[PDB]
């Protein structure tokens, strides 16, 4: 069987572990999250034919750092991920992850994802964010970004809603079938 | 622009109906994952269940699986050759951080702790 092997990636609390266990059980969990995501693989039909799919989590706290690439080797799509409502996290795209995973994976493809979007429409988030000056992260700002460090494509998600969550995904195995 | 993908979910752990056991010839990348992975476990027992990530990481070595087997990169086999004494410096920052201790004497402790733990891991494999 053919296989898709998909490494998240990006900051500590973005909501890396949540998207994967949102996505592959369709609930959001709140009793259980550990720090990276429990082994799991699927079987995807991809216009007719079986693929394995295999998702990979990550710990992106600078502890791990040199532990973290043990994963990479044979990825074939890389999903970077930041919290719309996190700006340190997004700016952490440009400076950490992108240039990590083009340091070892080259010419891996990889996604730019935002996630936790359904914070962007909570007064709370705001009004923290307000204090030191912060406003949430707009598709527009985070689509230069993608342009700019070649990323596939901007897409976004709520885990908690689910909301893009199977666009996030499906687009992450186009991306994976390519060039 | 698309074609029709259609996940086939499934609940519980089906993960190692994936793997693809078969060997490569020379400089097997899956050995490697073997090596990282008896690497791994040494320090999740060092650092005494107290690093969850570390034994979450092992798993995953064994996930690598799912894709077939290759000689492996200079690249990859360099990283394996260093994963011991990052995870010591791991370890020995670990022990800096929870306890008082000098980062010298976390690094003496941290080595002789791996060793030790590897040692027992070596005369632990079944038969
Ligand atoms: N409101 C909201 N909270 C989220 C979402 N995804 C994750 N979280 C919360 O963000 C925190 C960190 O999520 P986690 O998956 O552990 O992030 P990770 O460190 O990147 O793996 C947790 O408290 C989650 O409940 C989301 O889509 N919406
Ligand atoms: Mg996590």
């Amino acid at each position: 069987m053919q296989t898709i092997k998909c490494v998240v990636v990006g900051d500590g609390a973005v909501g890396k572990t949540c998207l994967l266990i949102s996505y592959t059980t369709n609930k959001f969990p709140s009793e259980y999250v550990p720090t990276v995501f429990d082994n799991y693989a699927v079987t995807v039909m991809i216009g007719g034919e079986p693929y394995t799919l295999g998702l990979f989590d990550t710990a992106g706290q600078e502890d791990y750092d040199r532990l973290r690439p043990l994963s990479y080797p044979q990825t074939d799509v890389f999903l970077v991920c930041f919290s719309v409502v996190s700006p340190s996290s997004f700016e952490n795209v440009k400076e950490k992850w992108v240039p990590e995973i083009t340091h070892h994976c080259p010419k891996t493809p990889f996604l730019l994802v935002g996630t936790q979007i359904d914070l962007r429409d909570d007064p709370s988030t705001i009004e923290k964010l307000a204090k030191n000056k912060q406003k949430p992260i707009t598709p527009e700002t985070a689509e230069k970004l993608a342009r700019d460090l070649k990323a596939v494509k901007y897409v976004e998600c709520s885990a908690l809603t689910q909301k893009g969550l199977k666009n996030v995904f499906d687009e992450a195995i186009l991306a994976a079938l390519e060039p | 622009a698309r074609p029709e993908i259609i996940v086939l979910r499934e609940p519980g752990a089906t993960w190692g109906n994936y793997l693809q056991h078969q060997k490569a010839s020379n400089h097997s990348l899956h050995n490697l994952y073997n090596l990282q992975r008896d690497l791994l476990t040494v320090a999740a027992t060092v650092l005494g269940k107290q690093d969850p990530v570390l034994t979450s990481m092992a798993n995953q070595m064994e996930l690598a699986k799912v894709k077939a087997d290759r000689p492996a990169t200079k690249q990859e086999e360099a990283a394996a050759k260093a994963l011991k004494k990052n995870l010591i410096e791991l370890i020995a920052a670990r022990t800096q951080q929870q306890d008082g201790l000098p980062a010298k004497e976390a690094h003496r402790f941290a080595a002789v702790a791996f060793r030790d733990a590897q040692v027992k891991q070596l005369n632990n494999q079944p038969w």
